[PDB]
Protein backbone atom coordinates (compact mmCIF):
# COMPACT_ATOMS: atom_id res chain seq x y z
CA UNK A 1 0.00 0.00 0.00
CA UNK A 2 1.97 2.69 -1.59
CA UNK A 3 1.38 6.52 -0.56
CA UNK A 4 -0.80 6.71 -3.96
CA UNK A 5 -2.73 4.22 -2.71
CA UNK A 6 -3.41 5.27 0.45
CA UNK A 7 -4.22 9.11 -0.47
CA UNK A 8 -7.11 7.52 -3.00
CA UNK A 9 -8.57 5.85 -0.09
CA UNK A 10 -9.47 8.26 2.10
CA UNK A 11 -12.77 8.88 2.97
CA UNK A 12 -15.10 11.25 0.73
CA UNK A 13 -16.20 14.64 2.14
CA UNK A 14 -20.02 13.78 1.22
CA UNK A 15 -21.92 17.65 0.98
CA UNK A 16 -25.36 18.56 1.08
CA UNK A 17 -27.52 21.77 1.24
CA UNK A 18 -30.77 22.34 3.02
CA UNK A 19 -33.58 24.44 1.39
CA UNK A 20 -32.30 27.60 3.45
CA UNK A 21 -28.54 27.36 1.93
CA UNK A 22 -27.32 25.55 5.38
CA UNK A 23 -24.17 23.12 3.57
CA UNK A 24 -24.08 19.99 5.48
CA UNK A 25 -21.04 18.09 5.33
CA UNK A 26 -19.85 15.09 6.62
CA UNK A 27 -16.47 12.55 6.86
CA UNK A 28 -17.11 8.95 7.83
CA UNK A 29 -14.49 6.59 9.79
CA UNK A 30 -14.31 4.21 11.90
CA UNK A 31 -14.14 5.93 15.74
CA UNK A 32 -16.31 5.97 17.70
CA UNK A 33 -15.97 9.73 18.70
CA UNK A 34 -17.15 12.60 16.43
CA UNK A 35 -16.75 16.56 15.44
CA UNK A 36 -19.92 18.63 14.62
CA UNK A 37 -19.48 22.49 14.18
CA UNK A 38 -20.88 25.10 12.76
CA UNK A 39 -18.48 27.27 10.95
CA UNK A 40 -20.11 30.89 10.48
CA UNK A 41 -18.24 33.63 8.24
CA UNK A 42 -18.19 36.01 10.90
CA UNK A 43 -15.20 38.15 11.47
CA UNK A 44 -13.47 41.21 12.08
CA UNK A 45 -13.61 41.57 8.63
CA UNK A 46 -17.00 42.70 8.20
CA UNK A 47 -16.93 44.60 11.03
CA UNK A 48 -16.96 48.31 10.28
CA UNK A 49 -15.64 50.67 13.27
CA UNK A 50 -18.44 51.45 15.70
CA UNK A 51 -19.23 48.16 15.85
CA UNK A 52 -15.81 46.29 15.93
CA UNK A 53 -15.35 43.19 18.52
CA UNK A 54 -18.95 42.43 18.01
CA UNK A 55 -17.82 38.79 16.97
CA UNK A 56 -16.29 38.40 20.09
CA UNK A 57 -18.55 39.66 22.29
CA UNK A 58 -21.01 37.24 20.42
CA UNK A 59 -18.58 33.98 20.93
CA UNK A 60 -18.18 34.93 24.90
CA UNK A 61 -21.96 34.87 25.43
CA UNK A 62 -22.86 31.54 23.12
CA UNK A 63 -22.09 29.12 25.76
CA UNK A 64 -23.27 32.09 28.51
CA UNK A 65 -27.03 30.90 28.19
CA UNK A 66 -29.54 29.92 25.97
CA UNK A 67 -33.61 30.48 25.59
CA UNK A 68 -34.14 26.77 25.76
CA UNK A 69 -31.00 26.30 28.15
CA UNK A 70 -31.08 29.25 30.79
CA UNK A 71 -27.66 29.14 31.37
CA UNK A 72 -25.29 26.78 32.98
CA UNK A 73 -27.82 23.83 32.14
CA UNK A 74 -26.48 24.03 28.86
CA UNK A 75 -22.82 23.25 30.57
CA UNK A 76 -24.27 20.56 32.53
CA UNK A 77 -25.65 18.85 29.27
CA UNK A 78 -22.15 19.28 27.81
CA UNK A 79 -20.07 17.87 30.68
CA UNK A 80 -22.97 14.92 31.16
CA UNK A 81 -22.03 13.13 28.01
CA UNK A 82 -18.48 13.93 28.19
CA UNK A 83 -18.11 16.77 24.97
CA UNK A 84 -15.75 19.47 24.82
CA UNK A 85 -17.50 22.13 23.86
CA UNK A 86 -15.38 24.93 22.43
CA UNK A 87 -15.21 28.09 20.07
CA UNK A 88 -12.49 30.06 17.99
CA UNK A 89 -13.09 33.18 15.89
CA UNK A 90 -10.69 34.84 13.58
CA UNK A 91 -10.66 37.95 10.95
CA UNK A 92 -12.75 35.81 8.69
CA UNK A 93 -14.66 32.78 10.31
CA UNK A 94 -16.03 31.88 13.39
CA UNK A 95 -16.89 28.44 14.59
CA UNK A 96 -18.59 26.07 17.26
CA UNK A 97 -17.39 22.82 17.46
CA UNK A 98 -18.47 19.80 19.95
CA UNK A 99 -16.06 17.42 21.00
CA UNK A 100 -18.46 14.31 21.73
CA UNK A 101 -18.74 10.57 20.95
CA UNK A 102 -20.98 9.50 18.19
CA UNK A 103 -24.10 8.21 19.96
CA UNK A 104 -23.81 11.74 21.30
CA UNK A 105 -24.49 12.92 17.98
CA UNK A 106 -28.30 13.90 17.99
CA UNK A 107 -27.74 15.59 21.07
CA UNK A 108 -24.59 17.22 20.19
CA UNK A 109 -26.41 18.85 16.84
CA UNK A 110 -28.86 20.08 18.77
CA UNK A 111 -27.06 21.59 21.55
CA UNK A 112 -24.88 23.86 18.19
CA UNK A 113 -28.52 24.49 17.12
CA UNK A 114 -29.60 26.26 20.34
CA UNK A 115 -26.39 27.77 20.83
CA UNK A 116 -26.18 29.59 16.83
CA UNK A 117 -29.96 30.76 16.75
CA UNK A 118 -31.53 31.15 20.02
CA UNK A 119 -28.90 32.96 22.13
CA UNK A 120 -30.31 34.71 24.82
CA UNK A 121 -27.39 37.32 25.01
CA UNK A 122 -28.90 38.57 28.46
CA UNK A 123 -28.15 42.44 29.58
CA UNK A 124 -26.80 40.92 33.09
CA UNK A 125 -24.33 38.37 31.20
CA UNK A 126 -23.55 41.07 28.77
CA UNK A 127 -22.57 43.30 31.71
CA UNK A 128 -20.50 40.69 33.29
CA UNK A 129 -18.80 40.07 29.98
CA UNK A 130 -17.54 42.88 29.50
CA UNK A 131 -15.24 43.20 31.93
CA UNK A 132 -13.67 39.65 30.93
CA UNK A 133 -12.72 40.93 27.47
CA UNK A 134 -10.69 43.92 29.13
CA UNK A 135 -9.11 41.61 31.14
CA UNK A 136 -8.45 39.04 28.39
CA UNK A 137 -7.47 42.52 26.11
CA UNK A 138 -4.52 43.39 28.89
CA UNK A 139 -3.43 39.45 28.87
CA UNK A 140 -3.15 40.02 24.81
CA UNK A 141 -1.28 42.77 25.59
CA UNK A 142 1.16 40.45 27.57
CA UNK A 143 1.25 37.75 24.48
CA UNK A 144 3.80 39.69 22.48
CA UNK A 145 3.49 37.26 19.40
CA UNK A 146 -0.18 38.19 19.28
CA UNK A 147 0.08 42.32 19.38
CA UNK A 148 3.27 41.94 16.49
CA UNK A 149 0.92 40.23 14.33
CA UNK A 150 -2.53 42.23 15.11
CA UNK A 151 0.67 45.44 14.53
CA UNK A 152 1.20 43.53 11.16
CA UNK A 153 -2.42 43.39 10.02
CA UNK A 154 -3.05 47.23 11.34
CA UNK A 155 0.01 48.66 9.27
CA UNK A 156 -0.39 46.33 6.26
CA UNK A 157 -4.50 46.75 5.44
CA UNK A 158 -4.55 50.22 6.90
CA UNK A 159 -7.81 51.90 6.54
CA UNK A 160 -9.70 48.65 5.56
CA UNK A 161 -11.79 46.31 7.74
CA UNK A 162 -8.96 43.96 7.83
CA UNK A 163 -6.79 46.24 9.78
CA UNK A 164 -9.35 45.48 12.95
CA UNK A 165 -8.13 43.47 15.30
CA UNK A 166 -10.63 40.23 16.05
CA UNK A 167 -11.27 41.77 20.11
CA UNK A 168 -11.48 45.01 19.12
CA UNK A 169 -10.39 48.34 20.50
CA UNK A 170 -10.40 48.21 24.33
CA UNK A 171 -13.11 51.11 23.54
CA UNK A 172 -15.48 49.35 21.55
CA UNK A 173 -15.94 46.60 24.16
CA UNK A 174 -16.91 49.08 26.39
CA UNK A 175 -19.98 50.57 24.56
CA UNK A 176 -20.78 47.43 22.57
CA UNK A 177 -24.57 47.06 24.40
CA UNK A 178 -27.13 44.19 23.22
CA UNK A 179 -28.51 46.02 20.22
CA UNK A 180 -25.43 45.85 18.25
CA UNK A 181 -24.69 42.66 19.07
CA UNK A 182 -27.93 41.37 17.81
CA UNK A 183 -27.90 43.11 14.47
CA UNK A 184 -24.36 41.06 14.68
CA UNK A 185 -26.12 37.57 14.94
CA UNK A 186 -29.05 38.58 12.69
CA UNK A 187 -26.86 39.49 10.14
CA UNK A 188 -23.78 37.53 10.00
CA UNK A 189 -25.53 33.96 11.51
CA UNK A 190 -27.35 33.42 8.07
CA UNK A 191 -27.84 29.88 7.08
CA UNK A 192 -26.27 30.40 3.92
CA UNK A 193 -22.61 31.51 5.16
CA UNK A 194 -23.04 28.35 7.61
CA UNK A 195 -21.86 24.96 7.19
CA UNK A 196 -22.39 22.44 9.60
CA UNK A 197 -19.61 19.58 9.78
CA UNK A 198 -18.75 16.61 11.50
CA UNK A 199 -16.19 14.11 11.20
CA UNK A 200 -15.42 10.63 12.91
CA UNK A 201 -18.21 8.36 13.95
CA UNK A 202 -20.82 10.29 11.70
CA UNK A 203 -23.05 9.38 9.49
CA UNK A 204 -24.04 12.11 6.69
CA UNK A 205 -27.68 10.64 6.46
CA UNK A 206 -28.03 11.22 10.24
CA UNK A 207 -26.25 14.53 9.89
CA UNK A 208 -28.74 15.58 6.81
CA UNK A 209 -31.88 14.64 9.13
CA UNK A 210 -30.05 16.08 12.19
CA UNK A 211 -29.86 19.41 10.24
CA UNK A 212 -33.15 19.38 8.63
CA UNK A 213 -34.84 18.55 11.73
CA UNK A 214 -33.01 21.09 14.07
CA UNK A 215 -31.39 24.17 11.77
CA UNK A 216 -34.78 24.20 9.04
CA UNK A 217 -35.43 27.24 11.28
CA UNK A 218 -32.23 29.45 10.20
CA UNK A 219 -33.32 32.24 8.05
CA UNK A 220 -31.61 33.40 4.45
CA UNK A 221 -33.18 36.88 4.26
CA UNK A 222 -31.03 40.06 5.46
CA UNK A 223 -33.79 41.74 6.89
CA UNK A 224 -35.04 44.77 4.49
CA UNK A 225 -32.49 45.15 2.27
CA UNK A 226 -29.01 45.42 4.43
CA UNK A 227 -26.84 43.04 2.63
CA UNK A 228 -23.52 43.36 4.10
CA UNK A 229 -20.93 42.37 1.07
CA UNK A 230 -17.43 42.05 0.58
CA UNK A 231 -14.98 44.87 0.72
CA UNK A 232 -11.91 44.45 -1.18
CA UNK A 233 -9.30 44.98 1.24
CA UNK A 234 -5.92 47.20 -0.40
CA UNK A 235 -2.50 46.44 1.12
CA UNK A 236 -0.28 49.62 2.05
CA UNK A 237 3.10 48.26 2.08
CA UNK A 238 3.97 50.24 5.40
CA UNK A 239 5.94 49.72 8.65
CA UNK A 240 5.15 50.21 12.29
CA UNK A 241 7.43 50.19 15.32
CA UNK A 242 6.11 50.36 18.83
CA UNK A 243 9.90 50.56 20.60
CA UNK A 244 9.83 48.77 23.85
CA UNK A 245 13.52 48.71 25.46
CA UNK A 246 12.02 46.87 28.89
CA UNK A 247 11.02 44.02 26.61
CA UNK A 248 13.40 41.02 27.08
CA UNK A 249 13.68 39.80 23.54
CA UNK A 250 12.30 41.71 20.53
CA UNK A 251 9.62 40.99 17.78
CA UNK A 252 9.52 41.87 13.89
CA UNK A 253 7.10 40.08 11.41
CA UNK A 254 7.63 41.18 8.01
CA UNK A 255 5.44 39.85 5.07
CA UNK A 256 4.20 40.83 1.66
CA UNK A 257 1.27 40.71 -0.46
CA UNK A 258 0.86 37.09 -0.85
CA UNK A 259 -2.54 35.12 -2.48
CA UNK A 260 -6.07 34.60 -1.56
CA UNK A 261 -7.81 31.23 -0.77
CA UNK A 262 -8.21 31.14 -5.08
CA UNK A 263 -4.90 31.68 -6.96
CA UNK A 264 -3.27 27.99 -6.94
CA UNK A 265 0.14 29.76 -6.38
CA UNK A 266 -0.07 28.67 -2.84
CA UNK A 267 0.82 25.65 -3.28
CA UNK A 268 4.18 26.83 -4.55
CA UNK A 269 4.98 29.55 -2.35
CA UNK A 270 4.10 27.22 0.50
CA UNK A 271 6.98 24.96 -0.64
CA UNK A 272 9.05 27.84 -1.02
CA UNK A 273 8.06 28.37 2.63
CA UNK A 274 8.65 24.90 3.95
CA UNK A 275 12.72 25.68 1.94
CA UNK A 276 13.12 28.46 4.09
CA UNK A 277 11.77 26.22 7.37
CA UNK A 278 11.24 27.38 10.81
CA UNK A 279 13.59 27.40 14.14
CA UNK A 280 13.06 27.70 17.77
CA UNK A 281 15.73 27.62 20.33
CA UNK A 282 14.89 24.40 21.50
CA UNK A 283 15.22 22.28 18.17
CA UNK A 284 18.25 20.22 18.85
CA UNK A 285 18.69 20.00 14.93
CA UNK A 286 21.76 22.86 15.59
CA UNK A 287 24.03 23.63 12.78
CA UNK A 288 22.68 20.90 10.63
CA UNK A 289 19.05 21.87 10.02
CA UNK A 290 18.55 22.21 5.59
CA UNK A 291 17.19 24.98 5.93
CA UNK A 292 19.81 27.96 5.71
CA UNK A 293 18.31 30.00 7.98
CA UNK A 294 17.49 27.84 10.30
CA UNK A 295 21.39 26.27 9.78
CA UNK A 296 23.05 29.77 10.14
CA UNK A 297 20.53 30.98 13.37
CA UNK A 298 21.66 27.83 15.23
CA UNK A 299 25.67 28.47 14.09
CA UNK A 300 25.83 32.12 15.46
CA UNK A 301 23.01 31.62 18.17
CA UNK A 302 21.38 34.76 16.42
CA UNK A 303 17.68 34.06 17.21
CA UNK A 304 15.32 32.58 19.47
CA UNK A 305 13.09 31.34 17.18
CA UNK A 306 12.15 32.46 13.98
CA UNK A 307 8.71 31.20 11.96
CA UNK A 308 7.93 32.09 8.51
CA UNK A 309 4.03 32.25 7.76
CA UNK A 310 1.54 32.23 5.01
CA UNK A 311 -1.61 33.92 6.48
CA UNK A 312 -4.62 34.02 3.81
CA UNK A 313 -7.66 35.85 3.26
CA UNK A 314 -10.42 35.60 0.49
CA UNK A 315 -8.39 37.75 -1.66
CA UNK A 316 -5.24 38.82 0.13
CA UNK A 317 -2.89 37.79 2.21
CA UNK A 318 0.30 37.98 4.35
CA UNK A 319 3.49 36.07 2.86
CA UNK A 320 6.77 36.33 5.03
CA UNK A 321 8.69 35.77 8.26
CA UNK A 322 8.34 36.72 11.85
CA UNK A 323 11.39 35.88 14.14
CA UNK A 324 11.79 36.81 17.82
CA UNK A 325 15.40 37.65 18.78
CA UNK A 326 17.78 39.48 20.91
CA UNK A 327 18.56 43.68 20.05
CA UNK A 328 21.73 42.83 18.68
CA UNK A 329 20.51 40.65 15.95
CA UNK A 330 17.84 42.16 14.52
CA UNK A 331 19.48 43.63 11.57
CA UNK A 332 21.53 40.35 10.48
CA UNK A 333 18.36 38.35 10.15
CA UNK A 334 17.02 41.28 7.90
CA UNK A 335 20.01 40.54 5.88
CA UNK A 336 19.90 36.73 6.09
CA UNK A 337 15.90 36.05 5.65
CA UNK A 338 15.65 38.57 3.00
CA UNK A 339 19.15 37.22 1.52
CA UNK A 340 17.17 34.20 1.45
CA UNK A 341 14.00 34.85 -0.34
CA UNK A 342 15.82 36.43 -3.12
CA UNK A 343 17.43 33.14 -3.55
CA UNK A 344 14.44 31.32 -4.28
CA UNK A 345 13.26 34.36 -6.69
CA UNK A 346 17.05 33.83 -8.65
CA UNK A 347 18.25 30.45 -8.50
CA UNK A 348 16.10 27.71 -6.58
CA UNK A 349 17.63 24.53 -6.28
CA UNK A 350 15.37 21.40 -7.45
CA UNK A 351 16.74 19.70 -4.48
CA UNK A 352 15.56 22.13 -2.33
CA UNK A 353 12.18 22.19 -4.00
CA UNK A 354 11.59 18.28 -3.47
CA UNK A 355 12.68 19.19 0.12
CA UNK A 356 10.05 21.89 0.53
CA UNK A 357 7.45 19.38 -1.43
CA UNK A 358 8.00 16.60 1.22
CA UNK A 359 7.38 19.08 3.84
CA UNK A 360 4.22 20.19 2.63
CA UNK A 361 3.05 16.58 2.20
CA UNK A 362 4.24 15.43 5.52
CA UNK A 363 2.48 18.94 6.85
CA UNK A 364 -0.84 18.48 5.13
CA UNK A 365 -0.96 14.75 5.91
CA UNK A 366 -0.27 14.79 9.59
CA UNK A 367 -2.31 18.48 10.01
CA UNK A 368 -5.42 15.95 8.69
CA UNK A 369 -5.11 13.56 12.02
CA UNK A 370 -7.81 14.00 14.41
CA UNK A 371 -11.57 13.97 14.04
CA UNK A 372 -11.15 17.83 15.26
CA UNK A 373 -8.69 18.60 12.55
CA UNK A 374 -10.61 17.13 10.09
CA UNK A 375 -13.79 18.80 10.73
CA UNK A 376 -11.87 22.22 10.94
CA UNK A 377 -10.74 21.47 7.83
CA UNK A 378 -13.83 20.78 6.28
CA UNK A 379 -15.59 24.04 7.84
CA UNK A 380 -12.68 25.94 6.87
CA UNK A 381 -12.76 24.66 3.29
CA UNK A 382 -16.13 24.90 2.73
CA UNK A 383 -16.10 29.02 3.19
CA UNK A 384 -12.82 29.56 1.44
CA UNK A 385 -12.92 27.27 -1.64
CA UNK A 386 -16.75 25.73 -1.29
CA UNK A 387 -15.48 22.75 -1.58
CA UNK A 388 -12.90 20.00 0.21
CA UNK A 389 -9.85 19.51 -1.79
CA UNK A 390 -9.15 16.03 -1.43
CA UNK A 391 -5.29 14.65 -0.47
CA UNK A 392 -5.11 13.30 -4.07
CA UNK A 393 -5.40 17.16 -5.45
CA UNK A 394 -3.26 18.04 -3.45
CA UNK A 395 -0.57 15.69 -3.89
CA UNK A 396 -1.11 16.80 -7.69
CA UNK A 397 -0.57 20.55 -7.50
CA UNK A 398 2.49 19.21 -5.16
CA UNK A 399 3.84 17.00 -7.85
CA UNK A 400 3.10 20.17 -10.48
CA UNK A 401 5.35 22.67 -8.55
CA UNK A 402 9.07 22.36 -9.38
CA UNK A 403 11.97 24.49 -9.49
CA UNK A 404 11.00 26.98 -12.29
CA UNK A 405 7.77 27.11 -10.49
CA UNK A 406 9.03 27.97 -7.34
CA UNK A 407 11.47 30.61 -8.78
CA UNK A 408 9.04 32.14 -10.91
CA UNK A 409 6.25 32.06 -8.39
CA UNK A 410 8.94 33.40 -5.81
CA UNK A 411 10.04 36.29 -8.16
CA UNK A 412 6.38 36.95 -8.85
CA UNK A 413 5.24 37.67 -5.55
CA UNK A 414 8.73 38.57 -3.32
CA UNK A 415 11.21 40.57 -5.58
CA UNK A 416 11.27 44.32 -5.61
CA UNK A 417 7.74 44.32 -3.83
CA UNK A 418 7.24 47.04 -0.82
CA UNK A 419 7.05 45.10 2.51
CA UNK A 420 5.32 45.50 5.30
CA UNK A 421 7.83 45.35 8.16
CA UNK A 422 6.19 45.72 11.99
CA UNK A 423 8.30 45.51 15.12
CA UNK A 424 7.97 45.46 19.17
CA UNK A 425 10.44 45.50 21.94
CA UNK A 426 14.06 46.84 21.33
CA UNK A 427 13.71 47.25 18.11
CA UNK A 428 16.24 49.72 17.35
CA UNK A 429 18.54 47.80 15.37
CA UNK A 430 16.26 46.76 13.19
CA UNK A 431 17.04 48.14 9.49
CA UNK A 432 15.15 51.33 8.69
CA UNK A 433 12.70 50.60 5.86
CA UNK A 434 14.54 52.01 3.35
CA UNK A 435 16.94 49.43 4.04
CA UNK A 436 14.75 46.60 3.76
CA UNK A 437 12.76 47.78 0.50
CA UNK A 438 16.58 47.66 -0.91
CA UNK A 439 17.28 44.24 0.37
CA UNK A 440 14.08 43.17 -1.34
CA UNK A 441 16.02 43.73 -4.39
CA UNK A 442 19.70 41.86 -5.50
CA UNK A 443 21.79 43.98 -7.60
CA UNK A 444 23.32 41.03 -8.79
CA UNK A 445 19.68 40.09 -11.11
CA UNK B 1 40.18 94.64 -29.71
CA UNK B 2 37.97 91.52 -30.58
CA UNK B 3 40.95 89.55 -32.17
CA UNK B 4 43.21 90.46 -28.95
CA UNK B 5 40.31 89.35 -26.57
CA UNK B 6 40.15 85.77 -28.79
CA UNK B 7 44.42 85.86 -28.29
CA UNK B 8 44.20 86.13 -24.60
CA UNK B 9 40.97 83.33 -24.39
CA UNK B 10 41.20 80.97 -27.53
CA UNK B 11 38.54 78.86 -25.68
CA UNK B 12 36.18 81.21 -25.63
CA UNK B 13 34.14 80.00 -28.17
CA UNK B 14 34.07 76.31 -26.85
CA UNK B 15 34.02 77.83 -23.11
CA UNK B 16 30.50 79.10 -24.04
CA UNK B 17 29.52 76.11 -26.05
CA UNK B 18 30.69 73.64 -22.91
CA UNK B 19 28.96 76.29 -20.54
CA UNK B 20 25.41 75.56 -22.64
CA UNK B 21 25.71 71.64 -22.31
CA UNK B 22 26.70 72.14 -18.51
CA UNK B 23 23.35 74.52 -17.98
CA UNK B 24 21.36 71.96 -20.02
CA UNK B 25 22.48 68.71 -18.08
CA UNK B 26 21.77 70.70 -14.65
CA UNK B 27 18.84 71.43 -15.51
CA UNK B 28 17.78 68.45 -16.72
CA UNK B 29 19.84 66.48 -13.55
CA UNK B 30 19.11 68.65 -10.52
CA UNK B 31 15.25 68.27 -10.68
CA UNK B 32 15.82 64.50 -10.79
CA UNK B 33 18.39 64.25 -8.28
CA UNK B 34 16.52 66.47 -6.11
CA UNK B 35 13.58 64.04 -6.93
CA UNK B 36 15.63 61.01 -5.98
CA UNK B 37 16.49 62.94 -2.49
CA UNK B 38 12.53 63.77 -2.03
CA UNK B 39 11.86 59.61 -2.79
CA UNK B 40 14.38 58.37 -0.29
CA UNK B 41 13.30 60.64 2.22
CA UNK B 42 9.90 60.61 2.31
CA UNK B 43 9.58 57.89 4.22
CA UNK B 44 10.83 60.15 6.91
CA UNK B 45 8.81 63.26 5.98
CA UNK B 46 5.88 61.39 5.70
CA UNK B 47 6.84 59.31 9.27
CA UNK B 48 4.10 60.01 11.90
CA UNK B 49 4.95 59.24 15.99
CA UNK B 50 2.65 58.67 18.71
CA UNK B 51 3.35 58.37 22.40
CA UNK B 52 1.68 55.73 24.72
CA UNK B 53 2.73 55.66 28.14
CA UNK B 54 1.08 53.40 30.82
C1 LIG C 1 31.79 62.46 -11.51
C2 LIG C 1 31.38 62.81 -12.92
C3 LIG C 1 30.62 64.10 -13.05
C4 LIG C 1 29.34 64.14 -12.26
C5 LIG C 1 28.48 65.36 -12.49
C6 LIG C 1 29.13 66.68 -12.11
C7 LIG C 1 29.80 67.43 -13.24
C8 LIG C 1 28.87 68.26 -14.10
C9 LIG C 1 28.10 67.48 -15.13
C10 LIG C 1 27.07 68.29 -15.89
C11 LIG C 1 27.64 69.43 -16.68
C12 LIG C 1 28.58 69.02 -17.80
C13 LIG C 1 27.94 68.07 -18.76
C14 LIG C 1 28.77 67.79 -19.98
O1 LIG C 1 29.24 66.73 -20.27
O2 LIG C 1 28.89 68.88 -20.74
C15 LIG C 1 29.57 68.69 -22.00
C16 LIG C 1 31.03 69.03 -21.87
C17 LIG C 1 31.82 68.70 -23.12
O3 LIG C 1 31.16 69.30 -24.27
P1 LIG C 1 31.93 69.34 -25.68
O4 LIG C 1 33.31 69.87 -25.45
O5 LIG C 1 31.02 70.01 -26.67
O6 LIG C 1 32.05 67.80 -26.11
C18 LIG C 1 30.85 67.07 -26.50
C19 LIG C 1 31.24 65.75 -27.11
N1 LIG C 1 32.02 64.93 -26.19
O7 LIG C 1 31.64 68.31 -20.75
C20 LIG C 1 31.64 68.91 -19.55
O8 LIG C 1 31.20 70.01 -19.39
C21 LIG C 1 32.21 68.06 -18.45
C22 LIG C 1 32.06 68.66 -17.09
C23 LIG C 1 33.18 69.63 -16.74
C24 LIG C 1 34.47 68.98 -16.30
C25 LIG C 1 34.54 68.60 -14.84
C26 LIG C 1 33.77 67.36 -14.45
C27 LIG C 1 33.84 67.02 -12.98
C28 LIG C 1 35.23 66.74 -12.46
C29 LIG C 1 35.90 65.54 -13.07
C30 LIG C 1 35.23 64.22 -12.77
C31 LIG C 1 35.91 63.02 -13.40
C32 LIG C 1 37.33 62.79 -12.93
C33 LIG C 1 38.14 61.85 -13.80
C34 LIG C 1 39.55 61.63 -13.31
C35 LIG C 1 40.49 61.03 -14.33
C36 LIG C 1 40.15 59.64 -14.81
C37 LIG C 1 41.15 59.11 -15.80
Amino acid sequence: ATYAQALQSVPETQVSQLDNGLRVASEQSSQPTCTVGVWIDAGSRYENEKNNGAGYFVEHLAFKGTKNRPGSALEKEVESMGAHLNAYSTREHTAYYIKALSKDLPKAVELLADIVQNCSLEDSQIEKERDVILQELQENDSSMRDVVFDYLHATAFQGTPLAQSVEGPSENVRKLSRADLTEYVSQHYKAPRMVLAAAGGVEHRQLLDLAQKHFSSLSGTYVEDAVPAFTPCRFTGSEIRHRDDALPLAHVAIAVEGPGWANPDNVPLQVANAIIGHYDSTYGGGTHMSSTLASVAATRKLCQSFQTFNICYAETGLLGAHFVCDNMSIDDMMFFLQGQWMRLCTSATESEVVRGKNILRNALVSHLDGTTPVCEDIGRSLLTYGRRIPLAEWESRIAEVDASVVREVCSKYFYDQCPAVAGLGPIEQLPDYNRIRSGMFWLRF
Amino acid sequence: CTFLRWASEPEHDHRKRMGLKMLMMMGLLLPLVYAMKRHKWSVLKSRKLAYRPP
